[PDB]
């Protein structure tokens, strides 16, 4: 009994984290720099603790609409280039880890490893990018997990939606924090008037 | 020679097989040791979180929703609080308990209720603090209080007091949306020395026991 | 009793009521140091509890920066790392009524008193030795919301104890260090924040004292600091 | 000898509980609360019982008509809250069941676990919801067994047919009952009049 | 012989005879209780039985909710549990014949005597000590389809006794405990009814008695209560 | 290596494989014991009931 309320149980459930689309008729590409602050649902949970670790496995659903598409899904890992156009050098790179998918395939799913420099991912952090007027505040500073990035291979007007999900696995949390109490206005940040 | 059967090929959301390292070869930062991890829920609700019993449109956007005023000036026969003891409702919701209770549908087990009196050293009273169990409705005065499981709390005396309300419903588990009421009452007038504050503040506070277990985990709008 | 670290003294007789964060001693770190010159207790200027007060808090170790062996050690090193014994103490009369929390939070974020994407200044989340006493890049005002949107009445989920001035005039919080790296910059980053906050506001009748002192006193605990520097 | 008059034989095979049908062109999606109380033929075999406990096995058979559709099923266990429109917070929750099927690809299955709150599910119930006039009576106020919901994932003229077909698993069974003598008039209802 | 219960006492000779339903003897919950001032007899009213007579039901616990201690505890508690012993006693001469079927059935969700999906209301499922002798939101008459819509010659499936005039006076039935929670609100919800239905009618010569007296005593049996209330 | 068979990806509504739990972490409510367990119909089959004989409109 109470596993239910285990850690792995209550932060680990697949959820979808971004919601990516575009259109094809540059242009041909999309990108997401992922966090999970973006859902607030999803956000609220992970804010009950101040530091969490885990891997990260990402499932990705994909529909669209006027042959079978291919699509190239790459994680551009923390640090490394990511794509400005739709055959930049990025996508041939061995260094990120791609995806080739086609329709009606079964969803590409990969697990992407705790990637962070420091040993668990800041949920709150109470210091600075530097000391300047202008240097950020709070968990953007840290926490660069890396970039979704998206592509039609095919030759030729389609619009593409990818539904990124996202299960956290192997999951450790430290420093239990009380809930949010008022609404998230926007992500990284603590701000909560409207 | 295979069959597929019919769960082939799905994506579903719930499930837990294994798939690619999209990067081999990389090694993960160590894990250092770092205090206070959490394996457990029920480890959070097990800390005594105060109850906003004050809920009054004038204190719910200040600390005065969480102190509950004792006085000399006061109608004695009068409840000082009542609690409901279901964590789904008002006050107990938004306390550490309610909040993590409401990711799921069904709870079981102790709560455990504590009160902290905040008058002076020189301030004196007594308090009746009464538990009604489901069904037998609301106590309406002192006496009937008395009539029920109840503490006589000197406060005089002891400065804090606990109740610990067992699990008592016919099924195992009940849903996150009666437990009983808690309610308090005079036992006596308010007692002061001259050059003392004739009034004072209570606190209520409320935690899970080591029973406590929450089921069938649920997400919802009751925080937008 | 008496309490000697270093050169300071301070005398309490609740020291060995002390609550430990997370149930974890400080200690140096693993294989996987400058002592009791640098580990005194440091004194900060008392504040002035009054029935008025919202609240105080100060930030780890910013509020250190200035004092002494520790304060230079900030400056004159890359990289930092140290817990802390807080000791709160609040001096009353039998005729003083009122409830403090006492807590200390891990990466304390402070939210914006405004409603856009704006940050909080390094200025404002900096205060030093006087920390901030709660009344368009300042932080918060609601106490009621852990200055960060949370509420108050959940605080205790933080290390923390209660002084409430019929039972106990102090307070104990004995911190580790708390970071997701074996150390960081003491200048740009606090592990901790010290908050006091009045839950049941002073009351005295007039011809008692109006205010009355919170002292608070820190000290280090198996500071460690790197790259040292000239 | 004798194992087809089990239990597990004789209400452990599989049959159409339900007939989920819409159109695309809100709109797009629909729900149906699971009940055992649809088909007379299913329901008769049941209550030959009170109570009765299984785990249940969905198998959904999906038909359309005007590239490939994508159909998200999503199940909603006992009290958690059920869509209202197809874009709905609820199909993102991760608390939810959801498997996403495509065309052509096997037909999806899952087993929901007995879900319930009591032991084993009433088939029929001697009790109210409550004391007054209007509360309801009989087996409809026990036994919230979820919600199966249906919504197209692709951006748009289509009709679609899903036959959900339940096994009942590990079946329990007490208090044996007389077989219903007379024609079903409503769902839960011991009613028999014209 | 003589049966004693609390300070109730009742007289039959077949007691040895009982039906035990579904073999399971009653008792207390097991660890995965008042005693005998509950667990008395209480008799109730006894039922005429004629040649006219369609049947009679009771539900349980509810015929017993203003039936001395164990009717105050369904009051004074918020959940409860028991088994019973029903004693069924049937006198007669040796000139009159007939055959009742005594059952008791478990959640015997009446149907409707209307052809809508209306519920049959809670103050005709309730009739208290007195029951329900048969004949919009009122009960099926149909004693022929169990008041459910289920054939009265399958009646037996159920735990039963016969009563034949000419053979024995009297039924007794042991009901445990048979609920799929392990207590349950003892006023909202019916674990059990008591059917008592002529299979063969009453017959006896004119100057015979014309109604012979049904006399059903029931016992509570092992009967637990939580959630106690003054 | 492997080979799909003709079976491959039926629907047989009669088949018995295993398939995905859609909620693990979730554990039942305890199985309490009940009276009156059938395990076979021919537990039901032995009980004696009523045969309809005088089977007449009236």
């Amino acid at each position: 009994t109470r596993d239910e309320t285990s850690i792995e149980s209550f932060l680990g459930r697949s959820g979808c984290i971004a919601m990516i689309e575009f259109n094809t008729s540059g242009k041909g590409f999309k990108t997401w720099k992922v966090s999970l602050q973006e859902m607030a649902q999803i956000r609220r949970k992970y804010e009950l603790f101040t530091y969490t670790r885990f891997d990260s496995e990402i499932t990705i659903v994909t529909a669209a609409a006027a042959g079978h598409i291919v699509l190239q899904f790459m994680y551009v890992p923390p640090g490394a280039p990511v794509p400005e156009k739709r055959d930049d050098y990025t996508w041939q790179s061995g260094t990120n880890a791609s995806v080739f998918w086609q329709e009606g395939q079964p969803y590409p799913r990969f697990t992407i490893p705790f990637m962070s420099i420091a040993s668990a991912y800041y949920m709150f952090y109470d210091g600075y990018d530097g000391d300047s007027a202008a240097s950020k505040y709070g968990s953007v500073v840290t926490n660069d997990m890396g970039t979704i990035c998206v592509r039609i291979v095919t030759s030729n007007d389609s619009n593409i939606v990818c539904r990124i999900y996202h299960k956290a696995k192997h999951i450790k949390a430290w420093c239990p924090r009380p809930p949010r109490a008022v609404a998230y206005q926007h992500t990284h940040s603590t701000n909560y008037i409207p | 020679p295979v069959m597929l059967t019919p769960g082939s090929g799905q994506f579903l959301t719930t499930d837990d097989t294994q798939s690619p390292s999209a990067f081999p070869y990389f090694h993960p930062t160590k894990e250092i040791f770092i205090p206070g991890q959490v394996r457990n829920l029920i480890e959070m609700c097990q800390v005594d979180t105060l109850i906003p019993v004050n809920n009054t449109q004038e204190n719910v956007r200040s600390v005065n929703m969480y102190t509950v005023d004792l006085r000399t000036q006061v109608d004695l026969a009068k409840e000082v609080f009542s609690i409901p003891v279901d964590i789904a409702s008002q006050p107990l919701a938004t306390t550490l308990i309610g909040e993590l209770a409401s990711y799921y549908t069904h709870w079981t087990g102790s709560l455990r209720f504590s009160f902290m009196f905040c008058g002076s050293a020189s301030s004196t009273l007594k308090l009746l603090i009464a538990y009604t169990p489901p069904g037998v409705g609301k106590p309406k005065s002192r006496r009937e209080a008395m009539l029920g499981t109840h503490l006589v709390w000197d406060v005089g005396l002891q400065s804090t007091a606990s109740l610990v309300v067992p699990w008592v419903s016919a099924s195992h588990f009940r849903f996150t949306t009666s437990a009983g009421y808690i309610t308090c009452w005079y036992q006596t007038n308010f007692v002061v020395p001259d050059s003392t504050p004739d009034n004072a503040k209570m606190v209520c506070m409320v935690s899970a026991c080591k029973d406590f277990c929450l089921r069938l985990a649920r997400d919802t709008n009751l925080h937008t | 009793i008496q309490i000697t670290r270093g050169d300071s003294t301070i005398t309490s007789q609740d020291t060995a009521n002390a609550v430990v964060a997370y149930g974890v001693w400080p200690s140096y770190l693993t294989p996987d140091q400058p002592d009791t010159s640098s580990n005194r207790f440091y004194t900060l200027d008392s504040r002035s509890w009054t029935s008025a007060s919202s609240g105080w808090w100060w930030k780890l170790p910013d509020a250190l920066k200035n004092m002494g062996i520790f304060g230079e050690n900030m400056f004159y090193h890359f990289l930092g790392r140290s817990g802390y014994t807080i000791h709160v103490q609040c001096n009353s009369s039998k005729f003083h009524q009122g409830l403090l929390i006492v807590a200390a939070i891990p990466e304390h974020q402070l939210a914006s008193a405004t409603s856009g994407n704006v940050s909080v200044g390094y200025n404002h989340t900096h205060p030093g030795e006087q920390g901030r006493e709660v009344v368009n890049k300042r932080p918060s005002d609601d106490s009621w919301l852990n200055f960060d949107g949370t509420l108050l009445g959940n605080l205790p989920i933080y290390p923390h104890q209660y002084i409430n001035l019929r039972t106990n005039n102090s307070a104990t919080l004995i911190l580790p260090y708390v970071n997701a790296v074996p150390m960081d910059s003491m200048l740009r980053h606090n592990n901790w924040s010290l908050v006091i906050i009045p839950i049941c506001p002073l009351q005295v009748q007039p011809g008692g004292t109006q205010s009355i002192p919170i002292t608070v006193s820190i000290s280090p605990m198996f500071s460690e600091f790197s790259g040292p520097r000239s």
